[PDB]
């Protein structure tokens, strides 16, 4: 259906040219030709403001205020998010939890807690909320109306938290405080020139959230006779404003709605624009009361170019030397943030016991932390081709470890064989030190003929293997994160048409130049090119071109200074056993695992460098992995388990009920299984003083 | 710490 409208902006064609569905082309026209004839945004404003301009804890309070704490969260790091529920829960407040509509491992953790305390409730809506989307917005002003209209709950005070935060001063300090000043609204305004602010936000841009992508639609004039400001979108705001939000039809809050529900990152200014020309500006504190570490060297990298039409920054996490910082005494400060228990646990730990003390002698799990990263109910399609073939194989390493560890001469009562598909798995972090994989799966116990569920724990091998130079460490792997300069592909699972990235990270010193080498299973030579290591370079990457599909088998990448070896380090690309979740037929093993379409992986070739680096290709080799590539079932299978084997260990294996094997123990009394006790992320009944903690 | 999460354009 053609437009209402003829549309000639730059923006709106090249936005109508990249959507992908029908009712998101509709929708971006609508939105065009609406602006286009001035009927969609407000050109003039009333300011109900009198004022010129803007206005700007060991006691125990006879009348203590009740918090209503706004929960917004995603992710998998749901054993974090407890610990930190534990930390802010007492029975007089009360927590109201929306867990993003693409997050249902989540949502399922969620519903536990919410069924265990009345004061604990979760939204029935979920929105997708993407970062820097107008929905953010939308999460908030309708959990304000849903929280206003619970004649139950009697709250004072509005506070939003993500799954990332974490408290700094303990809940006798935040109520006394805030007890004190109940009339007031804590909000953080940016603290430098507001024109610079206005351009660097694109409030003077149109932008349409659709499927799930934050399209730019043009440009729009920012309204005259009100003064627009804003800073952070982390706040505390009092039942009287939000009551004046919610539920006000004055010109200043109808048109202001109107106009933000078309802006990009619209809680970092909504609120605080509101506020200033409303009858309630002189309740304003120029202070949220956060810590944010911020980093803008590290967090600007415009890493949300593939979600919005805009470049953003986030804050970078804490880590232990941070600590001093949570204990400054210049400004009230009660909460922080971020934290991430896959990155760094240590200060995690610290802050927790510091406020509310240590565990007891002999609590288990403390240097621990599990992170689930498949549960079965999500289902196989929801996982991929690599992750599922892999999975598998880790599944069957663990059953080989069974059988060997037990010596007898009669019938061998630890043999199993697989059944289904992995059930979960999970992330296992010591001290601060990734450990591998841990694999629940079922299996029949062939002696007695019965179903038995297990969980494998597999650890990758090391591979890195290194005259005083700067080199400090080698990987390669995928989704590197530049701001926390780390891979989130923790395991480095690869397969043929993945491209890989190789990292190099460096100590102090004078500058230097290295060579790098890239060698596939058969000894081929798939690139070479120098690197400049400046003398304050801390980490350098790089994903070189290579034409798909890369052969799979154990690859090795050389660093050379000089022709001078310096180190090297080894990763794995699997050939797959599963193809759209289905067992991989001959026809797409042959396309998949016999190297790239054009004999060479790149246009320069690297022939005249085997010679001369001690790499010599071997015929009968060549030939083994052209035999390989048509191989399917069984012959395949024989193939993947050799290579896995070679690069991971099945470090130990139990069982979570009765089991014939008499070897194996049961997985609540490990140290390492997922099923272990795990009391700092445990949820109990509530105490006399009405804790969790 | 200033404040603000938008970049440029």
């Amino acid at each position: 259906q053609p437009p209402k409208c003829d549309i000639s902006g730059k923006e709106a064609i090249s936005a109508l040219s990249r959507a992908k569905s029908k009712h998101c082309r509709q929708e971006i026209g609508e939105t065009y030709c609406r602006h286009k004839l001035g009927l969609l945004m407000p050109e003039k404003v009333t300011r109900f403001c009198p004022l010129e301009g803007k206005a700007n804890v060991e006691y125990m309070p006879a009348n203590p205020v009740r918090i209503a704490f706004v929960l917004v969260v995603h992710g998998r790091a749901s054993r974090q998010l407890q610990r930190m529920f534990k930390a802010i829960y007492h029975k007089d407040h009360f927590y109201y939890i929306h867990v993003d509509k693409r997050s249902n491992y989540l949502h399922r953790q969620v519903l536990q807690v919410s069924r265990q305390y009345s004061n604990v409730r979760v939204t029935p809506w979920r929105m997708a909320t993407i970062w820097g989307g107008a929905s953010l917005l939308s999460t908030y002003l309708q959990s304000m109306r849903d929280l206003l209209e619970m004649t139950d709950w009697p709250w004072d005070f509005f506070i939003n938290l993500s799954a990332a935060d974490y408290p700094i001063r303990t809940n006798d300090q935040l109520v006394a405080f805030l007890s004190r000043y109940r009339d007031m609204n804590f909000l953080k305004s940016h603290g430098r020139d507001n024109a610079r602010f206005i351009r660097k936000q694109g409030l003077d841009r149109l932008f349409l959230e659709c499927d799930a992508h934050m399209w730019r639609l043009g440009d729009r004039r920012i309204p005259e006779g009100i003064a627009v400001d804003g800073g952070s979108d982390w706040f505390l705001l009092n039942r009287r404003f939000v009551e004046y939000v919610t539920f006000s039809t004055d010109d200043l809050v109808t048109k202001m709605k109107q106009f933000y529900s078309y802006t990009l990152l619209p809680a970092e200014s909504f609120f605080h624009t509101v506020l200033e020309n409303s009858p309630h500006c002189d309740t304003m504190v120029d202070n949220n009361l956060r810590i944010t570490n911020w980093n803008r060297k590290l967090g600007c990298k415009c890493q949300y170019k593939h979600i919005v039409d805009w470049c953003g920054c986030s804050p970078n996490d804490f880590k232990p030397q941070d600590f001093h910082r949570f204990q400054q005494t210049a400004r009230p400060t009660f909460f922080a943030r971020k934290f991430e228990a896959v990155v760094n646990q240590e200060i995690i730990g610290q802050l927790d016991y510091y406020l509310y003390g240590n565990y007891p002698a002999g609590t288990p799990g403390l240097r621990s932390y599990w992170e689930n990263v498949y549960d079965e109910p999500d289902g196989i399609h929801s996982l991929s081709d690599v992750t599922l073939t892999l999975y598998h194989s880790f599944a069957r390493l663990g059953l080989r470890r069974a059988e060997t560890s037990l010596h007898t001469d009669g019938e061998n009562s630890c043999r199993y064989y697989p059944m289904g598909h992995p059930a979960s798995v999970h992330l296992y972090f010591l001290a601060d030190r990734f450990q591998g994989f841990l694999i629940k799966h079922h299996a029949t116990n062939l002696a007695v003929s019965k179903l038995e569920t297990l969980e494998t724990w597999v650890m990758p091998k090391k591979v890195f293997k290194i005259d005083f130079g700067r080199l400090q460490f080698s990987e390669v792997g995928t989704d590197w994160d530049a701001k926390e300069r780390l891979f989130r592909n923790f395991g480095g699972l690869l397969g043929p048409m993945d491209e890989p990235v190789g990292m190099q990270k460096w100590g102090k010193g004078p500058n230097v130049t290295v060579t790098v080498i890239w060698v596939d299973p058969v000894n081929v030579i798939a690139a070479t090119y120098d690197i400049l290591i400046e003398s304050t370079a801390e980490f350098t990457h790089y994903k070189p071109p290579l034409n798909l599909p890369l052969r799979p088998g154990v690859w090795t990448v050389k660093i050379l200074h000089h022709w001078v070896p310096v180190a090297e380090t080894k990763f794995l690309v699997a050939p797959l056993t599963f193809s759209n979740r289905q067992p991989i037929k001959p026809e797409e093993a042959l396309k998949l695992h016999n190297g790239p379409l054009r004999n060479a992986y790149m246009e320069q070739s690297f022939q005249s460098l085997n010679p001369v680096l001690s790499l010599p290709i071997n015929p009968a080799q060549v030939e083994q992995a052209r035999r390989n590539a048509a191989s399917t079932g069984t012959a395949l299978e024989g193939w993947l388990d050799s290579l896995v084997g070679g690069m991971w260990t099945a470090m130990d294996i139990c069982a979570t009920g009765p089991t014939a094997c008499p070897v194996m123990q049961t997985c609540s009394q490990t140290a390492w299984s997922s099923f272990s006790p795990d009391p700092k992320s445990e949820l109990g009944a509530v105490k006399p003083d009405g804790r969790l903690r | 710490e200033e404040e603000g999460s938008g970049g440029p354009q």
